[PDB]
């Protein structure tokens, strides 16, 4: 099995920048595409961004398009999400998920989930 | 690292399929596999998954027990399969119960040792090496295909049928290729077939190696233009690439094994370089329920095959946009109407895979029925599953395959099978296909020669030398091989025992027209038709007629009013001697018969000597007068003188008894000659020569004396003529080689001259 | 679970030694081994233990680092060795850093296949297979011994020496035997060695298999007396046992490789069945400190060898009473004075084992002089391919691009030294392509083994070699004819006319033309006759010249007599010059004289007869003689016609191949025409004489003229058949013309001599 | 690592019989000779009996010769000691040891030991 651990989140002021990192155990990390999710309190989980198993192609949601970026490092065996020009409506708990047997995004049939990281954005 | 496919169950079965090409010669150390395979790699994975799913829903077969799997990748390479088998065994250091695969002999041998260390049975479906049937070493190995000894026998039968007795050989390096080629070499050497040279090469070699191999192959042309390939698919494909690169398409014919049987992938883009080849394949029909399941697969609904999305893109050369395994390299996006029904070619070895999968299930069913009789499921007596019991139960398996035939293993784990023979040809305008043109089974080969050739342009049956076996020519083996020879003509007087000898025969015999020994020489003796004996006979008969006429004239005039000076009895004796000489000349060559030769010798000794001695006595009678004992009786004494010569003839019979024997002066012709001692003839010749000298001296004593009838005048002429003719005839006998008619002419001329110069004046006077 | 010999340290090195014999053919599935081996197992285990103990006390090699060992049993079997090598890698699934061994090629291949997946170097000391030298397949393998291509080359050189050309061949089923025999066959093929037959057999086969193998080997026994064995030790021992069983001894000579060489194990109890064999051994001197350490070991004080008490009991055939490993199958107890110095024979490959251990240690030391807690296999490999150190024998050990070291070879000969005493004797060496082997110790006298050949040579004569086809070395010999020369060793060629093969049968020398006429007796007699005739002609010419007044000769023309004498002299000269020489001028003169003399003589006789024929009209009685001259000129014109026909020539004529002569040109039909002309002239003169035969004459010349004409006609009629008679046709015409001239001379002027007297 | 566990000890009267069983966990039990020791409360430790690795060779202390009997079963990896004609002086704690690389008995050095069991013999 593969265990996913998220790090890099925390308190941040509006207009700042942040970088979240998801690290995976095991050794077959290069065979799994990865995706990032966020859930605000009082709401349901939403898709944010995703990257295929070998980089190359990255997909972003409409609410984060342009001011978000995603990438992976197979040698370092971890994925990074870069945020730019944060807004007060971004405070949420973020999760990192792995998929192998999906369809066109965002239909990906994830099977490994992460613990999550809380990110609070204040004015 | 590497990915594994799996479905869960109570019993787990391994499987090694080559989903990717083997690492290239530059990546063997890193173990980096090539591109995906469809027939050999991905149809088999789906086949195993669907077969296990079908078994799991069959109440008759293994009720209340679920079957799982663990499918891995061997990449047609020994190291990759070895490490995947290391994973299999490390799973037992749910345990793996058995392994299905792999598909090559070397990889199977490498996996089998590790598997047998841990008591894991292994069933293969395409490993047809004939050294994997040694149960002392490979105890836990079974297969549903026959060993490749029958394949070597089939190839030998094919080369025997078309009289190809000078071929080249090539095999890919490995257990399978080397074993098959050595079996083929032994069989062909026993059956009289001939190999110009033998080569080997790796299937993953570079372009330079194949170019050098092709150059070495074409250095044997045009004597050996048939190549026995016991290679794999990639080796034959590389040979086709080399032929197109060099530009030598159409100068060879290639025999194929199960490595190249009907695989269209080897002949793609290089079909012109491969037309006319003949391949040998195992016999198996097409499974119908596999196609229905396979043709409906989509990449977005397949959630158990890890290598399916990539395959889709590799096959359709498009990029699956949005899918997790997107592989954004292809410039074209994947349409939503692409289907697997297009250009579908099912693997020609699927029935063997399915039968190998069913064998393990049937063995497990029998083992469970034996161990847990009344319990439906896995009872405590079958926990954990033992490998020795499963091997014991698997060797007793007997069931019915998908094709309807009966599958059962022999004492070595092998199974029976048939063979088909396929021909690659052009069926239209730029349309090539494989055509079945015969079969082989149980040592019986049945082919269709009208489809293979359909003309008189059957390729020249590759030989090293034309057959110089006609009877008059022998054969020399240079020394390189008993296969090529040089033919040289046997001599004119020599025949042949075998094709490589030329022995003469003794004198007096000649070889036959077909040179099968020497029989004989016909001899020639028909000299009657020759003009010279005919002229001799005419001369002899004329002389005999003249002698008869003069004898009759003398008899009528026996009163002798003036002839009374000469004795009538003496004249009669002279006439008798002349007649005897004429008779000898007429019978000079009467016949080789001993009596004939006896008569000839007697006459030659008697007649001229007797007549000449009578003439000598007549001349000497008138020599006494310018004493006398008895004038009347002297003639009687003269008779005794003639008898003396007879005694001389008797001496000849004392010397050596004459005979007739075959004499050969040359090999070409042999004659038949009566015996005639060279020294024997001299003595009568010397005697008559001495008599001639005596009579010439006597005549010269009274040459000028007068005579009543000028008898003394004509005596000197007679003596001179006789001496001259004898002196001329003496060297002639020692002259020409035949020496059979010269003496007859000499004696006839001497007798005629004596006759004339003796009684011409009497004839003149009597008229 | 088998026992293991372990010694602790910081770096652990594995080892695989065959302490026990391989399992019997009927027990290969249970994988249970046989008895204990001394020179291989116990000696090599103690050697490794003491070598590490000696290495980790040197303060220069790997200071402050302790070396550890893990020694296991391979049992000379592939399955056992593989299952023991799986134990080395169990931690990877203190790790093993490298493996030393094994000593067999196929076992080494299997171990290397398992080990290279985990980056573990492997240094072997006794595996010399060629195919192990491929770094694409076997990348982590190294060895301190050369490959067995040079050993096959040494075997081929030895069989080239002593001229053995029908050897038989045997090898052992495996990888050493197959590769070695393939190399030997390939090297022997490009020569005249012509292997009789090739067999193979397993090392652990039963007695029946060896019996069948020997029965097959004895098929070629009368000729193939030499067997090239590329086998192991147990195959050779089984061959000797089969030889003893079948009552066979001394009927074979066996060539051996390093598997047999110098080992007393194989030739024990069967020494007499193996006397005379020649073996090839790797050159290696003895080690002294190993003997010093080994000969002091005792069973009750050795607490690090699990296999030592069993080996002690096996070797001394006794049982140790109170010891933990006490077995009761021996009926006598072990004495306290039993020592290991009795019948001590050291293993002939201790130096290679110690050199492999030192190579591993030096590789580790070089790697350290460059952060190292996980030892990197790949790094170690690239530090082991560059090793260059000094061995225990003083030589320099270093590896090449293929990871193997150079070496030499000794050649040993098993024989009988004294009585019931056998030993191996060093009789030469092979090194770097050069063979230095002495022949005084092998076949001391002229008792060299009858060479393995299948055909006696045929040369120095008109004899051929014909290959039947089975083997190029077996042939039958067939003679050649009397007029053929050996072109190739397999063919004779017949030369053209006038040429005879030399005594050396290498070519035809075109024998000289034979001609000897002066020495022959018949030409000498002809010369004497011609000289006598010439003397008589000169005498009569002188007599006529002195009597030119002609008181009674005036009836006959003096010019006519002079012409007759000149014709007689010309005929004598022609007879003299007929022999001559084959030069063109000589034959031209011969033809001229033959066409001139008799025609002139007969024309003169015809004119003389016709002068008295007119009288029982005449144009010019005195001048008619001039016309006679013109008649002679006519014959000259006929001679001219001959020059129109064909020019004079002298060419070689061949009556037979043995003898060829040289003869001047002579047209068969050309000579007939002058003969016909003079025959017609003779007929005319005979008719003229017969017309006036009975007429009176003053000197009775009419009687002599008719007799002369008749005699000449008879002589010509007799001589004509002679020309077409004998084959030579060189003196018949000479005698004929000489006799005709003499007859004319005599029967012409005998009455003149009678009258003048 | 071979481990040894003892069983069979307890309380018994004089003139009876008893059996002690020592069981070894871990393989390679057929390559270790086995030995039994006893120690009375207060006294030192002595040796009682020993058997070779392959069996068929048993040694007994002179104080218990003819009474005890040692045997082994390599199939089940258990060594048995049969005590007969027990006496009150035999009350002691018994231990089971495995020896390899030794000398003539009792000059063995033992690589492992056992917990031991108490045997009390009462009148
Ligand atoms: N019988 C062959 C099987 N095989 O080899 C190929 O190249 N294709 C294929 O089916 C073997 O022994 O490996
Ligand atoms: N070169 C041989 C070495 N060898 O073979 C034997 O039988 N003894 C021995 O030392 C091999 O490759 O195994």
């Amino acid at each position: 099995q593969v265990q996913l651990v998220e790090s890099g989140g925390g308190l941040v002021q509006a207009g700042g920048s942040l970088r979240l990192s998801c690290a995976a155990s095991g050794r077959t990390f290069t065979s799994y595409a990865m995706g990032w999710f966020r859930q605000a309190p009082g709401k349901e989980r939403e898709s944010v961004a995703a990257i295929s198993s070998s980089g190359g192609s990255t997909h972003y949601a409409d609410s984060v398009k342009g001011r978000f970026t995603i990438s992976r490092d197979n040698s370092k065996n971890t994925v990074y999400l870069q945020m730019n020009s944060l807004k007060p409506e971004d405070t949420a708990v973020y999760y990192c998920a792995a998929a192998m047997y999906g369809s066109r995004w965002p239909d990906w049939e994830y099977d490994y989930w992460g613990q999550g990281t809380q990110v609070t954005v204040s004015s | 690292r590497r990915v594994v496919a799996h479905m869960p169950g109570d019993i787990i079965i391994g499987a090694l399929f080559s989903v990717h090409h083997q690492p290239t010669v530059d990546k063997v150390h890193e173990r980096k596999c090539g591109a995906v395979r469809e027939q050999y790699g991905i149809q088999r994975v789906e086949a195993m998954l669907h077969t296990l799913e079908r078994i799991n829903s069959d109440p008759t077969l293994l009720p209340n027990i679920t079957l799982g799997c663990e499918i891995r990748d061997s990449c047609w390479h020994s190291a990759v399969a070895l490490e995947q088998s290391i994973e299999f065994i490390r799973d037992s250091l749910k345990p793996i119960v058995g392994v299905i695969g792999p598909g090559s002999s070397s990889v199977a041998i490498q996996v089998q040792n590790l598997l047998q260390l841990f008591n894991i049975p292994q069933i293969a479906y395409s490993a047809t090496s004939m050294d994997l049937s040694d149960k002392t070493l490979f105890k836990y190995f079974m297969r549903v295909v026959p060993s490749d000894a029958q394949q070597a026998r089939a190839m030998v039968d094919i080369v025997k049928r078309y009289n190809w007795t000078y071929v080249s050989a090539v095999h890919t390096e490995g257990n399978y290729g080397e074993s098959g080629m050595e079996a083929f070499k032994d069989m062909s050497a026993k059956e009289g077939i001939c190999i110009a040279h033998s080569y080997k090469i790796y299937s993953n070699a570079g372009e330079q190696s194949f170019d050098k191999l092709l150059k070495k192959l074409t250095s044997h042309l045009p004597k050996a233009r048939v190549v026995a390939c016991f290679c794999e698919g990639m080796t034959v494909r590389g040979l086709l690439m080399a032929m197109r690169r060099l530009g030598l398409a159409g100068e060879f014919l290639l025999l194929g094994s199960d490595g190249w049987a009907d695989r269209y992938d080897v002949t793609d883009g290089y079909q012109r370089e491969a037309v006319g080849g003949i391949t040998i394949k195992l016999q198996s029909p097409d499974v119908k329920w596999f196609d229905d399941y396979y043709l409906k697969l989509r990449p977005e609904t397949n959630h158990r095959n890890p290598w399916f999305q990539e395959f889709w893109q590799h096959r359709f050369q498009c990029r699956l946009e949005g899918f997790p395994q997107e592989n954004s390299k292809y410039n074209k996006t994947c349409n939503s109407s692409l289907t697997l029904k297009t250009h579908h070619v099912q693997d020609s070895k699927m029935g063997f895979v399915i039968n190998a999968i069913y064998s393990m299930a049937y063995g497990l069913h029998n083992m469970q029925m034996s161990l847990c009789p009344g319990y439906a499921g896995l009872c405590d007596a079958m926990k954990p599953i033992d490998g020795r019991k499963l091997l014991e139960s698997l060797m007793k398996t007997n069931f019915t395959g998908v094709s309807g035939d009966t599958i059962l293993f022999d004492e070595n784990g092998d199974s029976p099978g048939r063979y088909e023979i396929m021909n690659f040809k052009e069926m239209g305008k730029d349309y090539f296909d494989y055509i079945n043109v015969g079969s082989w089974d149980n040592g019986e080969l049945k082919m269709d020669d009208d489809e293979v050739w359909s003309k008189k342009s059957n390729i020249i049956r590759s030989v090293c030398s034309e057959p110089c076996e006609k009877g008059q020519i022998k054969v020399i083996r240079k020394g390189e091989v008993s296969c090529c020879w040089t033919c040289t003509p046997c001599k004119e007087n020599e025949y042949v025992f075998d094709e490589y000898t030329c022995k003469a025969c003794q004198l007096g015999s000649w070889p036959t027209d077909d040179l099968t020994g020497c029989d004989l020489i016909p001899v020639q003796y028909l000299r009657w038709g020759d003009p010279e004996p005919i002229a001799a006979v005419v001369f002899a008969c004329l002389g005999l007629l003249a002698t008869l006429f003069v004898t009759v004239v003398f008899i009528i005039y026996r009163d002798t009013p003036v002839v009374k000076s000469s004795s009538r009895e003496l004249c009669y004796i002279i006439l008798a001697g002349i007649c005897l000489g004429y008779l000898c000349t007429f019978c000079l060559i009467a016949k080789p018969k001993q009596i004939y030769c006896y008569l000839q010798r007697i006459g030659i000794g008697l007649s001229p000597a007797m007549s000449y001695s009578a003439l000598v006595t007549k001349t000497n009678r008138i020599a006494r007068i310018l004493r006398f004992m008895s004038a009347c009786a002297q003639l009687v004494i003269a008779f005794i003188l003639i008898c003396i010569q007879l005694g001389i003839i008797v001496a000849l019979f004392i010397m050596e008894p004459p005979d007739i024997m075959h004499d050969y002066p040359s090999i070409r012709e042999v004659y038949l000659i009566c015996n005639t001692t060279n020294l024997g003839v001299v003595t009568p010749l010397g005697y008559n020569g001495l008599l001639i000298l005596s009579c010439t001296f006597y005549a010269f004593k009274t040459r000028n004396v007068p005579a009543n009838f000028n008898e003394a005048k004509y005596i000197a002429f007679t003596m001179y003529t006789t001496c001259i003719i004898w002196l001329a005839f003496v060297p002639i006998y020692f002259g020409s080689n035949y020496k059979i008619i010269t003496m007859c002419f000499s004696v006839s001329l001497s007798a005629t001259v004596a006759l004339g110069c003796m009684f011409v004046p009497k004839v003149y006077i009597i008229l």
